[PDB]
């Protein structure tokens, strides 16, 4: 399992 | 995608290139194992007939006349691998191949999470304020004065000096 | 070359404002703006402007007019008349000029 | 729902003549729609009229006095213009509504007779021709700026060139 | 009238309700591929409903919902016109998508926004089915312009490829050039008939309508694909492969026909309409299929088929057949989805590749797809019962049965055996031969949500003709009397093509060479009409708007003109009288020459 | 054989230029690659260099869009088929717009003088 | 009218008096109330219209515009807030009393009776505007834009004040209603000419024509947004009333006497549109596509029929609205990247992926994507200029067409490509812009709802 | 408190100014108060209509 890089969407 | 063309391709390049060029559309027309080794044996003594041969006018002779032969022989609709120009799936993840600064924007209660993965990202930098200033001066010292220059680079000749101008080539995305 | 100070650098705000929202650095003070934005803007007038104009009744006479039709298509069409003539005003009262 | 404004001819439903043995799902799916749709929202309904009948209020159409027309109208008062201009507004409005009325009535009609609409369908077409020759007679080309003084000059440049045909 | 309208409008709630919870928070707390399936599934049970009663009592309904505006003598309003054509093509759109969707959710996995997918798919066909149901033009308008954004929306899922964005703004420009035939259309009958509903429009029997339906006709060859526009369909590969099925092969592309059926009783008494349809649509039976003869991409060969198809079905409607337009169009979705399906299925079962001379031994390593695929052939070919036949053995009798254009008449013929050429082409290259892909196998179709799909479409492709012919109405009488070499030519002529290409493709083994040709290459090369169009027309454009237009009449000369001009006056007539020295003789001097010219002014005109 | 145009150019491999050896050839490919290289190089010391909060400038495309947009009236000067050019794409076009027009609505109203036309159900306009 | 304007009056010692950190939010949120409260213009239950004094009138026609001018204030005072940030409490003050000045003559000059009143206070729209853009702009060329810009203006305005002079000495008043219940027809001489050309070409240049359009895009790129914005939604708006309200003397002139201004504006649609495919500059762009959209309104006013005037309102809101939201975002990427310059950054809808659907709406709009009141409004121009003459459908074609291209032109370089992934600097969205797209978008929304409040006099 | 809140008392202020000045301005053109040919009552219920 890896990790996928994304933006904040958070905002 | 790994290297920089030369200022000029060599003869032999050349040759290699129409060489590699014909047999990928002999198979475009050849749709079947079989005959594509029949023709691609058949191709290959046709090459190798003039391989002991250095007039190099005549050599170049040869070649242009092959290439006009190949542009009225070529299959118009040859076969390209997927991930490849003209293929159905060139650049089709570049939607996904977000870069690693849009992590610097984040949220902390979004890094709360994957928190084992942040702080190595956070040593990775402290890898990287320092292997600078030392990247720099292996170009400086390292530079042709004569004029002369290409879009080659060197490696590190130390223990504890890294390649010039790595952070871009590592830290890439997966092309998935 | 002449005196003058020398051009600025770029400043991220959510290094120090992680909680940002765009109007002020002073946290609190951005945070009540957005708060007078979104209960003036979005609370109100949009919720109860629309109320209003959807609750203003007979707009330009629209209602009142298609009643009024109805009652006189009926009264013609009862009493044999028909539904519309071909001259607004009555032809007595008018006086045309003689050539 | 008047229906003298709003004819809706009768319907010609003929019996259901099953001239088989095998079962007509609709019927069943009819009835049991009946009951597990109607029956609540009727009761509903039902309950929405009994708040209503117990708390009803009128409201009434408003009438409006008839005022003089632009042809007692004199050339520059204008107290009397403002008067029958809006007169005019409001009689152009009911006619917008009038013309409407009839083209609803039209629509249904072809919608209901269907393959029949060019032999049962006839006298609502003319009725709409008539209305809309009125119509153009009236409002046709006076413009964005419509209004009674050039309706009234319409009017007499058609029935000057009426009255020529007449004497000739 | 409580059930019916009631079960029409119960459709369009259900397919808004994923929309409403595409905007709430339930979304991350959701399974929202398997809601909007189960929606789907329940909206065409609903819609199979009315379906019965008008089998039942052909009874149609017009149905007002709403009042819009009122523009003094003008309404609109939202008006569903539920006839046979609207309630047959919503069950069978929805009982299309229903197995897309499944497929999707099986073929689409790892894209992180399968939801937006997903969102974007009812979309259109919520598009669509205000298109098909409307009882306005406007609404239809709204339809229409739906389906063609959903398209550039869908074509374009892949936005960092850059091929996929020319592909969606084709679309959308060619969209735009059928919608300027539309709204000409819209125009005509705003004016001569104050109205936009089909009610009062049918009142213009009588009337010329040419203008109108010449911009209809040029709507249709938009939305459909016809030899002047027809490009952006092959183009629209780009993208995955259900939209590929859905937007492509039963739905967005058989719009302008169903336009053109809607507006039948307007073509029935215009000879230059349905002359230039008899002689357009079959001009792309032939020079698609001859494209559909040489590609090496099952998409592609599947989309130019897709043209062929429609084509045909513009045949028909010329010929005074729209009720056999139509069952076409409704019997050519089943079959022409699911190849698209199995396409796909090999394709993911594979490392993404769609070029036939890659792949083999598939009826072999993969029965279900390949039985599926060869299911789907047949029904296209013409098969005598396979859905196929029901509606192409009509057309072809009519065909020749009417008084027709006796080029028309041969090309369409010569485009039907093509059809089974490049079916047989399919068969032969993926399904027949040996294993020419990689060596790597990790085949897996053991999935139900997609072999129940295809299973789904399979028994539809098989069955849908007879359940349809043997319940629809007979709104036209055909012509059973004829000679046996055209009661059984569609037959005969699919036969030939089909052994034509057997002994054409045998002979690409025989270790005989593949000399170049200029009928292949032409083939090849689409004809060149995007090769050439593509390249001049936008350098035509392009070059105009900067050189002409921005360059040398904005930013030069009507600078030039005005505001340079003022200027230049107004400087130097400054600088001359601004150009004085402080010398009191020369002032004098001026204000005696002043005093002589009053004095002389006076005493001249006095 | 291949007749190439401005719209399907001619191939690197039937250009004559190519396949050429005169060091007045090599050299000068020599040097462009080293003018591309030094020009890399530069922009590689600023995408990867840390500290860098901003983003990298074009000077490149600043020309370019100065150019088309600004130094365009300093260089023009007015001549022959200059302003014809001008004058026509200006004018032209509105005199065969207008006469189409005018042709068009004289027609239509002297029919409708005439009464010789059918309005039927225009009541809107 | 006083109720609306007595506090746009008050929210200026409001701004002066206020501290320096609850200015912002006061007069935001009381400009949000005075939008709420212009509503009572919209109780129109007869088709008699509204006199509140000598001096005011209100309309179908005026109330909208009045309406969008109030609520484009707070939209404005937030848009004009990231920039302007350092700078002195005192300048940005100035700024919020310029557009607030800007607000009240402008509500006055749509709620006028009289010509010349309406003449003091278009005019006197120059001041603020001249001043925002000058002294507030980033470039060099705003001086001779506003130039350009105050120049045009009253070159074009001074005939239209002395034809209004002409008038109120022949007839004895400027007052509407009045000219038109005593407006006589004429004698088609070439005084009369004169007089038609005075009185239109100060609204003809207001509202750019084909060949006086070069003021426009100039103020746009070389103004801030809030310039921007005013100008793309009233400021071209001021002539489109002006005459629809001064038409209706010049009768029967303008059946020949509009001939030029008909095929200037149907040519340079195209000639504009156009451009919108080869300039290289977003704001320019965005002016040339609103020349385009104001040559319709122009062609429309021209013909003198009531469809023609109702797609001439609807579409002057419209996009009056889209252009104001399409500054906006164009704004909100040149405050991250600090150029113009569109094909710079791209394969945005990666780290931005909301406001790429705000970017996609306001081009579903200006591209007239049903349903729509941009729809709404060139469908029914169109129809009126088919029964003026039928060869009409072609250019307005051509111009659909090249709008359905420039528009997902403009959309897919900015956000449907890959990324510039050396673009550090890309702040994340803020709440503040979002809510500034979404306050253009919903009001369209529910004007497309309810379109029976956009129709115009006619209807 | 007051030197930072008292601010809130000009707008509202204005409002209520407006709606006075319109009040002034309607108790002006009395005129024509019941004269209109179109609305001519009699005064039975009240003693001034507007
Ligand atoms: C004639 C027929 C009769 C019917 C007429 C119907 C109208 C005509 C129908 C034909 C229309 C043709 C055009 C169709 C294509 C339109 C293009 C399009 O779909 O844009 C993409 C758009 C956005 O999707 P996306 O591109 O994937 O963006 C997702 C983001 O990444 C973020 O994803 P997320 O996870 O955050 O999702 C949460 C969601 C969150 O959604 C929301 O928050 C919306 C707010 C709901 C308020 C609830 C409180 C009440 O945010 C969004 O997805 C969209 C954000 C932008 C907001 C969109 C607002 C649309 C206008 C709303 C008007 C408001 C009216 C009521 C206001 C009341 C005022 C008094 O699609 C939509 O989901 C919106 C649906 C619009 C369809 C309307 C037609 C319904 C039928
Ligand atoms: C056990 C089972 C129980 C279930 C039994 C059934 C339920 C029966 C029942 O509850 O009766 C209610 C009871 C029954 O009374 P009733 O017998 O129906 O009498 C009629 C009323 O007197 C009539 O009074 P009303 O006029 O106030 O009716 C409410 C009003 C509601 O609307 C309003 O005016 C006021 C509400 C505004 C919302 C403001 C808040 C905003 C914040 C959110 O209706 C509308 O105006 C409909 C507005 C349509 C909005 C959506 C239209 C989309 C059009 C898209 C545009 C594009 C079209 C293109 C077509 C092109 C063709 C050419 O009271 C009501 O009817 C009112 C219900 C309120 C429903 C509100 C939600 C409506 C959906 C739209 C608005 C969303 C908010
Ligand atoms: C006029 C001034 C112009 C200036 C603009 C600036 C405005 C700022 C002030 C804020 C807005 C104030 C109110 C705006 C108008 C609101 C209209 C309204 O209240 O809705 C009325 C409607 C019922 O209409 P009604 O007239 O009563 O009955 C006859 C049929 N219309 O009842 C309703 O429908 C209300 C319910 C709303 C539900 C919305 C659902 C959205 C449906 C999706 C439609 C998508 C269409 C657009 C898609 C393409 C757009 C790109
Ligand atoms: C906490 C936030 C508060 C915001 C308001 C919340 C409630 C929502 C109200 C919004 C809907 C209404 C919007 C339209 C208001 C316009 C109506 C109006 O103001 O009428 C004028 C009225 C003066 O009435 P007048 O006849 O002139 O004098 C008699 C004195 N009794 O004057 C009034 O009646 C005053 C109306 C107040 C308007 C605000
Ligand atoms: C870069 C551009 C150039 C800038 C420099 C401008 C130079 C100004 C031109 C020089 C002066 C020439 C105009 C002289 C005016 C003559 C008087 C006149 O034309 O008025 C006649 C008419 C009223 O006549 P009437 O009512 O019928 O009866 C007799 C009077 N009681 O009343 C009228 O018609 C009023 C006419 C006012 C003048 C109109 C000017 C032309 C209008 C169209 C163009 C406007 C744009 C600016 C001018 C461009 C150049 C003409």
């Amino acid at each position: 399992r890896l990790f996928v890089v994304k933006p904040s969407l958070y905002y | 995608a790994f290297c920089a063309p030369p200022a000029y391709l060599t003869h032999q390049q050349k040759v290699l290139r129409l060489y590699k060029r014909a047999l990928r559309h002999l198979e475009s027309w050849c749709i079947h194992r079989d005959k594509y080794r029949y023709f691609a044996c058949l191709m290959r003594a046709r090459f190798e007939e003039h391989k002991n041969e250095k007039d190099m006018m005549r050599a170049t002779q040869l070649l242009r006349e092959a290439e006009e032969e190949f542009w009225q022989n070529q299959h118009p609709q040859p076969y390209i691998f997927p991930d490849s120009p003209g293929g159905t799936s060139f650049e089709r993840y570049e939607c996904y191949k977000v870069p690693e600064w849009c992590l610097d924007y984040w949220h902390p209660s979004e890094k709360a999470m994957y928190p084992d993965y942040f702080s190595k990202r956070e040593q990775w930098k402290k890898l990287r304020m320092e292997s600078w200033d030392r990247e720099v001066k292996q170009l400086q010292e390292e530079t042709s004065p004569d004029g002369i220059m290409t879009e080659a680079l060197p490696p590190a000749r130390r223990e504890g000096d890294l390649p010039p101008l790595w952070w871009h080539i590592v830290t890439r995305p997966r092309e998935r | 070359q002449w005196q003058e100070d020398p051009e600025p650098e770029d400043e991220n705000v959510y290094a120090k404002n992680p909680d940002f929202h765009g109007y002020d650095s002073d946290p609190v003070v951005d945070v009540w703006n957005m708060r007078a934005v979104f209960f003036f803007g979005f609370s109100i007038v949009l919720v109860f402007g629309t109320t209003f104009v959807a609750y203003v009744p007979d707009y330009r006479m629209q209602e009142w007019a298609r009643r009024e039709a109805e009652r006189l298509v009926k009264y013609r069409e009862v009493n044999g008349l028909p539904i519309m003539e071909s001259n607004y005003f009555d032809p007595s009262k008018i006086q045309l000029p003689e050539d | 729902w008047d229906k003298d404004v709003y004819p809706e001819p009768p319907s010609r439903t003929p019996a259901p003549s099953p001239q088989t043995s095998l079962p007509n799902p609709i019927t069943y799916l009819t009835k049991a729609y009946d009951l597990v749709v109607d029956w609540p929202v009727t009761l509903v309904r039902e309950f929405i009229e009994r708040q209503h009948a117990k708390n009803r209020t009128y409201y009434y159409h408003r009438q409006y006095r008839r005022v003089p027309d632009i042809t007692e109208c004199k050339e520059g008062d204008v107290l009397c213009i403002y008067e029958a201009e809006m007169q005019w507004r409001r009689d152009f409005k009911v006619d917008q509504e009038i013309m409407n009325i009839i083209q609803e009535r039209l629509k249904a009609c072809q919608q209901r007779e269907g393959e029949n609409y060019q032999q049962n369908c006839a006298k609502e077409l003319e009725q709409f021709t008539k209305v809309t020759k009125a119509y153009q007679d009236r409002y046709l080309d006076l413009g964005a700026y419509y209004s009674a003084r050039k309706c009234l000059a319409k009017q007499k440049q058609r029935m000057l060139e009426e009255r020529k045909a007449a004497r000739q | 009238m409580n059930i019916f309208t009631t079960s029409i409008l119960l459709i369009f709630i259900l397919l808004l309700s994923p929309i409403l919870i595409s905007m709430s928070n339930l979304i991350k707390h959701i399974n929202f591929p398997l809601y909007t399936t189960t929606s789907i599934k329940f909206s065409f049970i609903i819609s199979l409903l009315p379906l019965l009663m008008f089998f039942h009592n052909n009874m149609e309904y017009m149905i007002t919902t709403w009042h819009w505006v009122t523009m003094n003598s003008m309404e609109l309003k939202m008006s569903f016109k539920t006839d046979f054509f609207s309630i047959l093509f919503t069950s069978v759109a929805l009982f299309v998508t229903w197995s897309i969707m499944q497929f999707s959710s099986w073929y689409m996995h790892s894209d992180p926004n399968i939801n937006r997918f997903i969102k974007y798919l009812t979309l259109f066909l919520i598009t669509m089915l205000i298109l098909t149901s409307a009882n306005n033009m406007f609404q239809l308008f709204i339809g229409w312009e739906g389906v063609g954004i959903m398209s550039f929306l869908l074509i374009g899922w892949w936005y960092g490829r850059t091929d996929a964005n020319t592909a969606a703004l084709q679309a959308i420009l060619y969209n735009r050039i059928g919608d300027i035939g539309f709204i000409l259309a819209m125009v005509w009958f705003s004016l001569n008939m104050n109205s936009w509903e089909l009610q009062q429009i049918m009142f213009s029997n009588n009337n010329d309508n040419l203008i109108p339906l010449m911009g209809l006709l040029i709507a249709a060859t938009g939305k459909s694909a016809q030899f002047g526009l027809h490009p952006w369909l092959p183009s629209a590969m780009e993208g995955p492969t259900p939209v590929s099925a859905l937007l492509h092969s039963s739905t967005m592309v058989v719009a302008g026909i169903f336009l053109l059926v809607r507006f039948h009783p307007l073509t029935t008494n215009n000879n230059f309409i349905l002359t230039t349809m008899l002689c357009l649509g079959a001009l792309t039976t032939l020079f698609t299929a001859i494209c559909a003869l040489t590609q090496n991409d099952i998409k592609k060969i599947i989309a130019f088929s897709t043209s062929s198809q429609l084509g045909l079905m513009m045949v028909t409607l010329g010929m005074n057949q729209p009720h056999l337009a139509f069952l076409h169009i409704c019997t050519h979705a089943f079959f022409k989805a699911m190849l698209f399906m199995c396409s796909g299925s090999i394709i993911h079962s594979l490392a993404d590749e769609q070029d036939i001379r890659k792949m083999g031994n598939i009826t072999k390593i993969m029965p279900f797809t390949s039985s599926c695929l060869v299911i789907g052939s047949l029904a296209l070919t013409g098969m005598p019962f396979l859905t196929g036949f029901y509606s192409k053995d009509l057309i072809i009798e009519a065909i020749n049965t009417c008084n027709t254009n006796a080029w028309a008449l041969l090309i369409t013929l010569i485009a039907t055996s093509m059809t089974a050429m490049y079916s047989m082409r399919i068969i032969y290259f993926v399904t027949m031969t040996k294993p020419r892909f990689p060596p790597l196998i990790s085949i897996n179709e053991n999935d139900p949500d997609l072999m129940n799909p295809i299973k789904r479409l399979a028994f539809g492709s098989i069955f849908a003709g007879f359940v349809i012919s043997y319940n629809i109405p007979p709104t036209s009488i055909p012509v059973l009397t004829m000679p046996w070499f055209l009661k059984t030519t569609a037959l005969i002529i699919s036969v030939l093509g089909f052994l034509i290409a057997l002994e054409l493709n045998n002979l690409t083994m025989k270790l005989s060479m593949n000399k170049a040709n200029p009928y292949s290459s032409f083939s090849t090369l689409l004809g060149f009409f995007p090769s050439i169009i593509h390249r001049i027309t936008p350098m035509k454009s392009l070059n105009l708007s900067l050189k002409t237009s921005l360059t040398l009449l904005d930013l030069i000369w009507l600078e030039k003109t005005i505001p340079k001009s003022t200027s230049t006056l107004h400087t130097n007539m400054t600088t001359l009288t601004t150009n004085q020295k402080g010398l009191i003789k020369l002032y004098f001097m001026s204000f005696l020459i002043n005093i002589i010219l009053i004095i002389i002014l006076y005493s001249i005109n006095l | 054989k291949y007749k190439p145009a401005p719209l399907a150019t001619l191939p690197s491999t039937l250009d004559p230029a190519e396949y050429d050896v005169s060091p007045e050839t090599r050299r000068a490919q020599v040097e462009r690659l080293s003018i591309r290289a030094r020009l890399k190089r530069e922009y590689l010391l600023q995408y990867n260099d840390p500290k860098r909060v901003s983003h990298i400038e074009d000077p490149a495309l600043i020309r370019w869009t100065y150019a088309r947009s600004a130094n365009i009236y300093p260089n023009f000067r007015p001549t022959p088929k200059n302003s014809l050019l001008g004058a026509v794409a200006g004018f032209g076009p509105l005199i065969f717009w207008y006469y189409v027009f005018k042709t068009d609505r004289d027609r239509k109203e002297r029919l409708i003088q005439e009464g010789k036309l059918d309005r039927k159900f225009n009541i809107s306009y | 009218m006083l109720k609306i304007i007595l506090p746009s009056l008050m929210l200026l010692p409001l701004t002066w008096l206020s501290s320096p950190k609850k200015t912002w939010t006061n007069v935001t949120s009381y400009s949000f109330l005075i939008s709420l409260t212009s509503l009572t213009l919209l109780w129109q239950t007869d088709e008699n219209y509204k006199n509140f004094s000598n001096m005011f009138s209100s309309d179908p026609l005026s109330t909208p515009l009045i309406i969008l001018t109030a609520w484009l204030l707070p939209l404005m005072l937030m848009a004009s807030q990231n920039h302007l940030k350092k700078d002195n409490n005192v300048l940005q003050k100035l700024y919020i009393s310029m557009l607030i000045s800007l607000q009240i003559l402008l509500i006055m000059t749509f709620s006028a009776t009289e010509l010349i009143m309406f003449y003091i206070l278009f005019e006197a729209t120059l001041i603020p505007t001249l001043i925002i853009i000058t002294r507030w702009g980033n470039q060099t060329e705003r001086l001779n834009a506003g130039i350009y810009f105050l120049f045009y203006t009253l070159i074009g305005s001074i005939p239209l004040l002395i034809a209004l002079i002409l008038i109120q000495n022949h007839v004895g008043t400027l007052n509407l209603m009045i000219l038109s219940f005593t407006t006589h027809t004429l004698d088609a001489s070439w005084s009369n000419n004169l007089l038609w050309l005075a009185c239109m070409m100060a609204f003809l240049i207001k509202m750019p024509l084909y060949g006086v359009h070069l003021w426009l895009p100039k103020a746009h790129v070389e103004a801030p947004i809030a310039g921007s914005m005013i100008l793309a939604a009233i400021l071209l708006k001021l002539g489109s009333y002006g005459m629809i309200r001064i038409s209706i003397i010049l009768d029967p002139l303008t059946k020949y006497m509009a001939y030029p201004f008909i095929l200037l504006s149907l040519w340079g649609m195209i000639m504009t549109s156009s451009i919108c495919l080869r300039q290289t500059d977003l704001k320019s762009l965005i002016a040339y596509s609103s020349v385009s959209h104001m040559a319709l309104v122009i062609a429309s006013i021209m013909i003198q029929t009531p469809w023609s005037f109702m797609g001439a309102t609807m579409l002057m809101i419209a996009h009056g609205l889209t252009s104001s939201l399409l500054f906006c975002l164009a704004n909100s990427n040149y405050e991250r990247i600090h150029s113009r310059t569109m094909i710079m950054a791209r394969g945005l809808q990666m780290v931005f992926p909301l406001m790429a659907t705000w970017w996609l709406m306001a081009s579903l709009a200006n591209l007239a994507l049903p349903p729509s009141i941009n729809l709404m409004g060139e469908l029914f121009i169109t129809m009126s200029l088919f029964s003026w003459s039928n060869f009409t459908i072609i250019l307005m074609g051509i111009n659909i067409i090249i709008t359905g291209m420039y528009s997902m032109y403009m959309i897919i370089t900015t956000q449907r490509g890959k990324l510039t992934n050396h673009m550090i600097n890309l702040q994340p969205s803020h709440t503040r812009e979002l809510t500034l797209m979404a306050l253009h978008m919903i009001p369209l929304i529910l004007l497309t709802t309810s379109p029976k409040l956009i129709t115009g006099l006619t209807m | 408190l007051l030197r930072e809140h008292w601010v809130h008392i000009l707008v509202p202020a204005g409002f209520v100014f407006g709606c006075y000045l319109d009040r002034k301005d309607d108790e002006k053109l009395t005129a024509f108060r019941n004269k209109s040919m179109l609305f001519q009552r009699e005064l039975r219920p009240n003693e001034e209509v507007t």
